[PDB]
């Protein structure tokens, strides 16, 4: 009906991939942080330069 | 006992149609009445005509089933 | 329909190109069906009414078939009207 | 959360913001919440329910050509 | 300060005449208020012949609950009446000037 | 013991890991290439999750992304050549010494083992998220509260419980039906006949992969 | 008793469509007259024509069932 | 065993029409209610008339099943 | 007596579809006439050829059942 | 095994109608509420009444299935 | 007599759906004509190419009925 | 093997109704959302109630089929 | 004759869904044309795509029937 | 061989409803998006879950067909 | 020959539903396109994915039919 | 099987057509992302 070893093999690999993605999510997190920080810096810089 | 299943099939397959028929009759009638309740009798008359025809078909099924029953 | 619009009937007899060739045969079949359909319609709608009123006179003969008799009167009147109406409508569409 | 313009030819009565408005459309009464899809409609005699922050003020409208965006 | 209800007696009559084929076209002559000092008579077309304005270019898609044809037939008369009311008020201002 | 689907699942996981390593090896502004495509896919997934629920968009986002990537890899491998043609042996190529010619590459989704893991994970995550900020209210039936809502809550609770199992069964059925349709097209004609079905197979696989993540996010939003 | 099942099916099947057709015709006619009251006198004729077409199909089923019985 | 199958069909079949007609009735009634709230009593009365007409066939099927039982 | 069941199934299943078809035809025709009273002379032509084709479809099954009879 | 087939017929056929009826009811009620939110209470009450009717008609088959099983 | 019931089922089930198809086609055509009579020349042609395809399955059913 | 046919019939016939019901529910809910998105939180609740009812009927059928299996 | 009834059932049932689908396709396309003649070829392409899909399903049914027969 | 016809019946009757439901869902969603383009974000997110709910019944049918096979 | 009728029933029932679903999808999509040709590609993408989902059930039924045959 | 080779060839042809179509949308998305990141970096550079 179901292979007991197949479930363990899938679960371990999925957990390892999720753990890598969490570390790899810091890379996407940094990319999004740079993308948002461009506008964050601009929101202050434009008004400061105008004044 | 095949008379029993014959009667059941007759009743069922003669009743499934008229139910939807009367349902559509009443839905259309109430929708039209809500659109303009000013004209009421000249709509309810045809609503009841349709209901009578559909129930007549249902009773045709009922009586032909009771013949076997 | 032969007297008016000429004896052509190319719309229902035969067509050269286009789907009208396929349409024409179906029109001829339906036209042939029409008289048999009308005959069976009227015959059944009266004979079944007779059967129903008789067999309802068999079971609980009294006071139950009062609405069904009136309904059967309505059925007969509607059949008489629609036979004429469909005859004239078929005549008009054949003229067209 | 949307600005409603109660515009009459004689004058503009209200150009304020309204939480909820009910349109007495010809086909039947309709309600409008701020992000309604585009719509045009013909109003009828009845009550125009300017529901602004919980208070329903029924404005009598004899006709309308309400534009929604 | 006339009310739009006061113009109906003429505007509805003109629109009904146009609808019934009695009039094949409609015009209005009114005193345009160019300046506080300068006013000239003006001619305007009352058959719509609407302008392909930015709105006409605008492709915002709509929904017409009573129906597109019904909304059209109910809004064109009111648009014409609005045009006539605008002309009448313009003429009143030009009269006083 | 291990099955044929386990090897293909390991291959898909290894491919995903290699793609992630390649993308993260050179991270720079204005990506252009595999890294750019991966970033665009992740951004679209995040936008869809925010449309579903921005509060929990990043809550289980890594798990949903991993599941979607695994589903996409499995769907791609299912239509890839060599799957179901090479037989390990425990007229056909392995006719001599018959051993049923067990296929070398079996789709990970086409087995009830790997698919059930996704359902278990999704159900556990949904229940945990719902009960963390709702307590008894997450599973509360509202006994005789909203017109004896107890019955309404029951049927809804049963449907919610069956939802993850339903999704896993849907994925397994889709994968198995794609493989069986490919086999049927193989039997019907030798070449060029299976193009209409094979082309739609990849689209169906991608649609199912997106739908799994969308359904997980929407169920969590409902759980929230 | 296979004849019993035959006559049960001949009437049971064949009357499903007539009921839904009668309902659709009644709803359409009622809505049309609600929108267009003055054409009721002219369009009730076609309404009854369609209703009688549906009842004719039902009657074909009925008479065939009776013949089988 | 036929008797049991006939009971199942009589209960099962013959309730589909009186499962969809009632739904169409209620949908039309609520649509009219939303389109016209002030006509609630009239539309609800006609909705109950339709519901009674459909439940008549439903009860006919149920009692026929009980007789078959 | 399997031929009896054959004729019954033929007639029953050759009418449930055509009935709904005719219902949809003349309901759409009535609705269109109500919306557009001016155009009636030629739309009835298309309505009636549709009716004729649907009736021919039903009478095909009816004639097949009569042949089997 | 004929009683098992009877139970299957009772359960399966007893939900065809009520499911579609509940669906049509909820669709109509939700469409009306979107059209008119202020009539939500009455629409929901009538929706519950219709859904209760359909659910009872489904339970009519469910109890019979339980009795046979 | 399984041939008889076979032909019966073929004709009946080939008339079930195509009849509704004819009906929906004609209803849509009449609605379009009512909304726009001026598009008659093309819309009736579209209706005819549709109705031929819809009737094709009924013709197939009748052919199979006659073959049996 | 009549148990197998019973499971097949139950699973089939207990899904055809709820599927169409869920489809109608979702279509109506999406149409209402298009009409007004701000009523999403109120219409989604009843949409899920209807979906739960239909799925409960379907799961009842599936569970009875599993018991037979 | 089980092969004959199998072939007949295949052809007959396979013609239902495609027929109704083609009908709905043509009706929707025709209504769109009536509302928008300027998108004629663009919508006709999609109408033909849908008709081709339905015809492909019907051809699958017919070829299965031929293989059985 | 009754298992073969059992599984065929299961897979067959597991599809006639969910297909119609999914089609209604997609048609309603596309219509809503046409009415309101910018609300596609919240229309599609509900359309997909509706399609999943509708297809769950078909998936139950298929898995039961596999088990019977 | 029970396998033959099993295959026939499977193909027919797997063609009944998806045809209707595809038809409704295409009708709604073309209606939206006629209403809004400007988002033709956007709605047509949803149309294709819906058509694929609807055809999925037909493919499943045809696959099981081939397996039996 | 022997015919399975050509069947898998057709399936892989369909899969490769789908992959090429996705890569073309993927390439368009990458080009748009590069064009937008040009402005994103320009915002930070202008601020600095």
């Amino acid at each position: 009906g179901i292979n007991p070893t197949l479930f363990i093999a899938q679960l371990i690999n999925f957990l390892l991939l999720i753990f890598i993605l969490r570390a790899l999510l810091y890379r996407p997190v940094m990319n999004l942080l740079n993308e948002r920080t461009r506008r964050i810096e601009e929101s202050v810089r434009d008004a400061e330069k105008v004044r | 006992g095949l008379n029993l299943v014959a009667t059941a099939l007759a009743v069922g397959l003669g009743a499934i149609g008229p139910g939807v028929g009367i349902g559509i009759i009443v839905s259309g009638a109430v929708q039209a009445i809500g659109r303009n309740p000013e004209i009421e009798n000249r709509v309810v008359t045809y609503m009841f005509i349709g209901i009578a025809f559909t129930e007549a078909l249902a009773i045709f099924g009922l009586v032909i089933a009771f013949l076997i029953g | 329909g032969f007297r008016a619009l000429g004896p052509g009937y190319l719309k229902k007899f035969f067509n050269t190109n286009g789907i009208m060739s396929f349409v024409g045969i179906i029109e001829f079949i339906s036209e042939l069906v029409k008289p048999f359909a009308l005959a069976f319609r009227l015959f059944g709608n009266i004979f079944a009414g007779e059967v129903l009123l008789v067999v309802m006179a068999f079971l609980v003969p009294l006071l139950l078939p009062l609405p069904f008799y009136g309904f059967e009167v309505f059925v007969g009147f509607i059949q008489a009207l629609i036979f004429a109406l469909l005859t004239y409508a078929f005549l008009n569409i054949a003229v067209t | 959360p949307i600005h409603l313009e109660i515009v009459t030819a004689e004058r503009v009565i209200l150009s304020d913001d309204v939480d909820m408005i009910s349109a007495p459309t010809k086909d039947g009464r309709v309600g409008i919440l701020p992000r309604h899809a585009p719509l045009m409609t013909i109003l009828e005699p009845g009550e125009l329910d300017i529901i602004k922050n919980g208070e329903r003020t029924p404005f009598a409208v004899s006709g309308g050509f309400m534009e929604v965006l | 300060a006339p009310k739009l209800e006061a113009i109906l007696g003429v505007a509805i009559s003109a629109i009904n005449g146009f609808q019934s084929g009695k009039y094949d076209e409609l015009y209005i002559i009114y005193s345009e208020f160019i300046n506080t000092l300068v006013q000239r008579p003006a001619i305007k077309q009352l058959l719509p012949v609407e302008s392909p304005d930015i709105s006409t270019t605008t492709n915002v898609d709509y929904t017409y609950e009573p129906g597109e044809e019904e909304v059209l037939n109910s809004i064109l008369p009111r648009y014409v009446e609005t045009q006539i009311y605008q002309a009448v008020l313009e003429s009143i201002a030009s009269e006083h000037s | 013991p291990i099955t044929n689907s386990f090897v293909v699942a390991i291959i898909i996981d290894i491919f995903v890991i290699a793609l992630a390593v390649a993308a993260t090896r050179n991270l720079q502004m204005v990506p252009r290439g595999l890294q750019n495509v991966m970033e665009f896919i992740l951004e679209s997934l995040y936008n869809l999750f925010r449309n579903i629920n921005a509060k929990y968009v990043a809550t289980a986002f890594p798990l949903v992304a991993t599941i979607f990537l695994f589903v996409l890899f499995g769907n791609w491998f299912g239509l890839l050549p060599g799957v179901g043609s090479i037989g390990v042996c425990h007229h056909d190529t392995c006719a001599a010494q018959g051993k049923k010619l067990v296929p070398l590459f079996r789709a990970p989704a086409a087995d009830l083992n790997f698919t059930f893991a996704i359902a278990v994970i999704s159900f556990v995550f949904i229940e945990y998220w719902g009960f963390r900020a709702l307590g008894p209210g997450y599973l509360k039936k509202f006994f005789n509260t909203n017109g004896i809502m107890s019955f309404v809550g029951i049927i809804e609770f049963i449907s919610e419980l069956v939802k993850p199992f339903a999704l896993a069964f849907r994925l397994f059925g889709n994968i198995f039906a794609g493989e069986v349709l490919l086999v049927v097209m193989a039997f019907l004609v030798p070449l060029l006949l299976p193009l209409p079905f094979y082309g739609f197979e990849v689209f169906v696989g991608f649609i199912q992969a997106l739908i799994f993540a969308l359904l997980t996010y929407a169920f969590l939003n409902i759980a929230v």
